[PDB]
């Protein structure tokens, strides 16, 4: 869609409705009268567009008043408050704008953010720019987190996040105007190459893969018609699933060949009762002839009962010649009838062992794309962030995804090298202790009004921890980060001095010979400038991979790449580098995934604010200290750079609600 | 709605290859052998039938008897009425049978016959030792 409602698309919003959290900020409007709801809608729409059209400067009430039309521009107590509201929740004047109105004179609260990722840092720029000061924490001697980008010479390449899934909705598309991204779209043809090195063919590709699209389909059906989601009490996996479903395939190609010789065999029982009735006729028939011949010795004129018998057994006779002729036109057509079964037989196998090795090559792809084993993904729920898909196609940064974090990254208070260690949130206000990671005796002391966690879930998740609250999470939260998935996956970043690939295929991918390792360099990346190509470990090979050293990878790998491109066409490569993310212990793994026994809405236990209780016993109730935003705290965009970046957005609204108070709610 | 077209998953086919861990590969293997105990069974009856080919050995050609070939007629010869009573005693009622052994009678004729003559060469008699064979 385009025009005021190409905007509320383009924003993840109807166009034509108001949201859930419009009806909180608005209960005034959306419970009165159907004819101010589209004013309201109207105007939303319209700011939305007159933001989305120029997202280079900031959009003030001014401006915005300004450009709308009468009937609409008449309430201004209204424009107010709509304009208000998208600049608060980070609908409008997100990421990096030119600034109208000045930074407030001086600055109110103070809010601790733990983590520079995509996450944080979005947060932090809201806050900021709400006139708040903030301080972020980062353990690493770097921003960006997740969004890392080896950069050398004129090697660029991510080791972190590399993809951005399609421009319509993402709020990365504002980005994208904002910094300076080369978007390159991904050429979405992927040639396959079997273990020995020879491309699959044209034939097989196809259909394998709508055999893989058609077994997912399938797994869908047993969960949402069968109810197949426990089995005897543990919650059906997706790959449990899929098993069960390869499993009834074969079930049935084996019934189907059953009933096909079993249709043979009562053909040939029909044959052979027909054999014997026509043995024993001719057995008469030659008996017969016989005792014809005898009587008809007995020489004219004979009396008559030797006359009769002479014509009596010459009916007799053939008589049963007619019969015995008949018997051979039936004994024909049945055994014609078995030229046709014996001619076009059922199918011989649900799928050939190099099939079922191409189908593992699919497989891995959606191990990939989830961070994990298909046998830890929930069957109910692994794909409920589907309905939220950007349109457009996919695209890679060129010039490497760090641009994005280092350019939101301007401007903010950054500690780097700070390892927090302890949170402490209490009734008055919340204290962080950090260490230098360099040297870990030296202490550090924040004291704030709110902190802002943005620790990866993998991070969350460590034992024994990482980080310390004080007091603990409640068991509600603790339970919602032992339940979630925190997946894996690596790259390897081969470094030439020249191409010798496919210049114009974007992707290709190799076939490993086992399920087992099927997740193994499976599949090839040609991304950037210069002469790079980069591989992806998936699935549980990911997570084995990562104790196994650089060369001996390398070496598997420059294999596998003689193995297609013929043996001396492949130089060493100058360059290499091996991603270890469960090891990382600022990361502890790639990003999360709904696993089996989970369900959506713990991400939205995990995006709760905590409240601690009083200091004094019975004095009030408090605000809420300690506030939570990344990847894993956003039901509807999980484990994505797009999806980090709202959550920060959102936080930093809820934030700045709590501390500077909402006008714009009455 | 229903399984993508193809795909085949009933009900109680699945509560099957889930009841345990290896039922999986039970109902499997029940089958692979179910196939080669009926494909074994045919080669069995295969060699059976191709015996009694070798019987039926060159059709039953050497023991046909020429075609009959000859016209109808109206009146009974003292021959013919001999002829029809005996077919009688031997075939019953197969008015069919008794045509074609007196030859030049048609299966009407000889129901007529068996009327008319009734009388005189007691046809009751004659059907009822037939009937007690
Ligand atoms: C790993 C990975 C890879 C390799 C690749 C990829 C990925 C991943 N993905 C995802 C992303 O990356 C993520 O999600 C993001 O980035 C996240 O963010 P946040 O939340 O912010 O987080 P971070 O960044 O991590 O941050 C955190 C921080 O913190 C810190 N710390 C810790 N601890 C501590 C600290 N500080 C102080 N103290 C203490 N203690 C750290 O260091 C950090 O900084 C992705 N995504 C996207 O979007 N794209 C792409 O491409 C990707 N990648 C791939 O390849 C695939 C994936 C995907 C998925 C889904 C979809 Br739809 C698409 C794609």
């Amino acid at each position: 869609p385009s025009g005021v409602e190409g905007a509320a698309f383009q924003s993840r919003l109807p166009h034509d409705r108001m949201t859930s959290q419009e009806a909180a900020c608005f209960p005034d409007i959306i419970s009165g009268p159907q004819q101010t709801q589209k004013v309201f809608l109207f105007i939303r729409n319209r700011t939305l567009q007159l933001w989305l059209d120029n997202p280079k400067i900031q959009l003030t009430f001014e401006a915005t008043l300004q450009q709308l039309e009468a009937p609409y521009n008449s309430d201004t107590v209204l424009v107010h408050r709509v304009h208000s509201y998208l600049e608060r929740h980070g609908l409008i004047n997100f990421g990096i704008y030119k600034r109208i109105k000045p930074l407030p004179t001086k600055k109110t609260g103070k809010v601790i953010i733990i983590g520079s990722g995509v996450s944080g840092l979005a947060a932090a720029r809201q806050l900021q720019s709400f006139g708040m000061d903030v301080t972020l924490l980062e353990a690493r001697d770097r921003v960006g987190g997740r969004v890392a980008t080896f950069r050398k010479g004129n090697y660029v390449a991510d080791l972190g996040a590399m993809v951005v899934t399609g421009l319509g909705g993402n709020p990365m598309a504002v980005v994208s105007k904002q910094v300076n991204m080369e978007l390159a779209k991904i050429k979405q043809k992927c040639p396959l190459y079997e273990a020995n090195g020879q491309a699959v063919p044209k034939e097989k590709d196809e259909m394998v893969e709508q055999e893989f699209n058609r077994l997912l389909e399938a797994t869908s059906y047993l969960s949402h018609q069968l109810d197949f989601n426990v089995l005897n009490n543990k919650p059906v996996s997706l790959g449990q699933a899929l098993e069960v479903v390869i499993q009834l395939q074969e079930k049935h190609v084996k019934d189907e060949q059953i009933e096909h010789w079993k249709k043979i065999v009562k053909t040939q029982e029909e044959l052979k009762e027909l054999l014997n009735k026509m043995v024993n006729l001719k057995e008469k028939i030659k008996e017969l002839h016989q005792q014809y011949k005898e009587a008809s010795e007995v020489k004219p004129p004979r009396d008559i009962t030797a006359e009769f018998l002479v014509k009596s057994k010459h009916r007799d006779l053939t008589a049963l010649c007619k019969e015995y002729d008949e018997l051979a036109e039936t004994q024909g057509k049945l055994e014609e009838k078995l030229q046709e079964l014996e001619a076009n037989p059922p199918s011989d196998v649900y799928l050939s062992s190099r099939d079922r090795q191409i189908l593992d090559w699919h497989f891995a792809n959606l191990e990939f794309a989830n961070a994990t084993p298909l046998s830890t993904l929930s069957l109910k729920h692994w794909d409920q962030d589907d309905d939220f898909e950007f349109t457009g196609s996919h695209l890679t940064v060129r010039n490497g995804y760090s641009c994005v974090p280092v350019a939101l990254a301007e401007g903010l208070d950054i500690k780097l090298n700070t390892a927090v260690r302890q949170v402490r949130y209490t009734a008055s206000g919340c204290e962080v202790i950090a260490v230098n990671t360099r040297s870990t005796s030296q202490t550090f002391i924040y004291k704030c009004d709110a902190v802002l966690c943005t620790l990866p879930l993998g991070v969350l998740k460590q034992q024994p921890p990482a980080v310390q609250f004080v007091p603990p999470l409640p068991e509600w939260k603790t339970s919602a980060v032992q339940r979630m998935g925190f997946g894996n996956l690596n790259k390897v970043v081969l470094c030439f001095d020249r191409v010798f690939w496919d210049p114009s295929v974007n992707l290709f991918g190799h076939v490993g010979s086992t399920t087992a390792s099927r997740g193994e360099l499976f599949l090839f990346w040609n991304l950037y400038k210069a002469p790079i190509l980069l591989a992806l470990v998936a699935g549980e090979a990911a997570g084995i991979m990562e104790n196994i050293s650089d060369d001996v990878i390398v070496g598997r790998c420059l294999a596998i790449l003689k193995g297609i491109f013929g043996s001396s066409a492949v130089p060493q490569p100058k360059e290499t580098v091996v991603s270890r993310w469960r090891a990382d212990p600022w990361a502890r793994g790639s990003y999360s995934y709904v696993a089996a026994g989970s369900s959506g809405n713990d991400y939205d236990l995990m995006a709760q604010p905590i409240t601690p209780g009083p200091s004094i016993p019975g004095a009030p109730q408090p605000i809420p200290r300690l506030f939570f935003a990344g990847e894993h705290t956003i039901r509807n965009y999980p484990a994505t750079v797009h999806g980090a970046l709202l959550s920060g957005l959102r936080e930093a609204g809820r934030i700045a609600d709590q501390f500077l108070g909402a006008m714009y709610t009455l | 709605r229903k399984p993508p077209k193809g795909m085949f998953l009933s009900q109680e086919d699945v509560e099957a290859v889930s009841a345990n861990a290896t039922a999986a590969t039970t109902v499997l293997r029940q089958l692979d052998m179910e196939l080669v105990s009926v494909k074994r069974q045919i080669q069995n009856i295969k060699q059976t039938n191709s015996a009694l080919k070798e019987k039926l050995d060159g059709g039953i050609e050497p023991y046909r008897l020429p075609e009959v070939i000859q016209k109808c007629n109206a009146r009974w010869t003292t021959e013919e009425q001999l002829l029809a009573v005996q077919a009688i005693r031997k075939y019953g009622r197969d008015f069919q049978a008794i045509s074609d052994v007196i030859g030049n009678k048609s299966v009407v004729q000889v129901k007529n016959f068996f009327v008319n003559y009734r009388r005189r060469f007691n046809i009751d008699e004659v059907l009822q030792e037939w009937e007690a064979e």
